[PDB]
């Protein structure tokens, strides 16, 4: 549990046991900073009328 | 073991290499022979005979059924991502045994 | 449809202020270190199956790939490395009496 | 010759996305931090004579 | 088990115990990023005919 330690593995498989199926998916994501760290009021008005 | 993930930066031709401690490497073993077996085709890129030599790991690629340069319905596509594999940052070691 | 479906999972990078002025100011900070994060996600779902028990004599309709030769494999990657789903695929192939 | 020879051992550097746009986009990311890894390998075989 | 800790040693020797031989090899490898993180379709067509 440290900077230099993985905190999870890529587990990704589907196994069928008869009456049940177990799907497991792993994806790698990216998260930007949205809205300049702001909550902004929006409307069809701030969207250029409609 | 002794994994080191390095990040290269190239700004104005000036290349520089730094450690990326948080980066990981994925490793897994085709224990059930579900992937096209590439070994035993006398391919280059084995461990060098001389212990001192530092070698580059060969890229994995494979071939299915073909009709000229086209692929028939049987032809299989495999995604290695669709396999469970261990993930390791520097300081993590992988190993397994075989009979 | 569910009254209590899988809950929403919200994520956000915690704001990291740039160097603030050395003289107090009541205004909220608007100067931040530009950041972004990355990692892995794992979603494991367990599905329950209701297997077919038909007494139909003749073979059923089945979803199949087309054997006829082609440039690319259906539901594979391009030569550009672009995965594509060539068509929509329903679930209604097997038959059952009313 | 073996029906079950020594299994294939596949390795890969996990992709590390560069700075993504601050506005959502459905397209898969194609801008990555250029990386490579290095380390040691050990192979111990027991042979019968 | 931390950034500043080795995660294995260089063990490399062959020992004979009579009817058995034990070979152990250690090499140092390098792994680039292949195919720009892409799976690409290849054929004698994408190879310049044949």
């Amino acid at each position: 549990d440290g900077v230099g330690s993985s905190s999870g593995n890529w587990h990704c498989d589907s196994q069928w046991l008869g009456d049940r199926v177990i799907t497991t998916s792993t994806r790698t994501w990216a998260l930007p900073t949205y809205n300049n760290h702001l909550y902004k009021q929006i409307s069809n008005s701030t969207s250029g009328g409609s | 073991f002794n994994i080191q993930v390095k990040e290269v930066t190239d700004n104005n031709g000036v290349k520089t290499i730094a450690n990326n401690l948080t980066s990981t490497v994925q490793v897994f073993t085709d224990s059930d022979y579900q992937l096209p077996y590439v070994l035993g085709s006398a391919h280059e890129g084995c461990l060098p005979p001389f212990p001192a030599d530092v070698f580059m790991i060969p890229q994995y690629g494979y071939l299915t059924l073909n009709d000229g340069s086209q692929a028939v319905g049987r032809s299989s596509f495999y995604c290695l991502e669709y396999f469970p594999s261990q993930m390791l940052r520097t300081g993590n070691n992988f190993q397994f045994s075989y009979e | 449809g569910m009254k209590h479906p899988p809950p929403q999972i919200l994520i956000k990078n915690t704001p990291v202020p740039a160097d603030p002025p050395t003289a107090f100011n009541k205004d909220k900070l608007n100067s931040f270190i530009t950041q972004y994060s990355t990692g892995q996600v794992s979603v494991e779902i367990e599905w329950e199956l209701q297997k077919e028990n038909s007494k139909r004599w003749n073979p059923e309709i089945q979803y199949t790939s087309n054997y006829y030769k082609s440039n690319n494999v259906e539901f594979a990657v391009n030569t550009e490395g672009v995965y594509s789903e060539p068509r929509p695929i329903g679930t209604r192939y097997l038959t059952r009496n009313l």
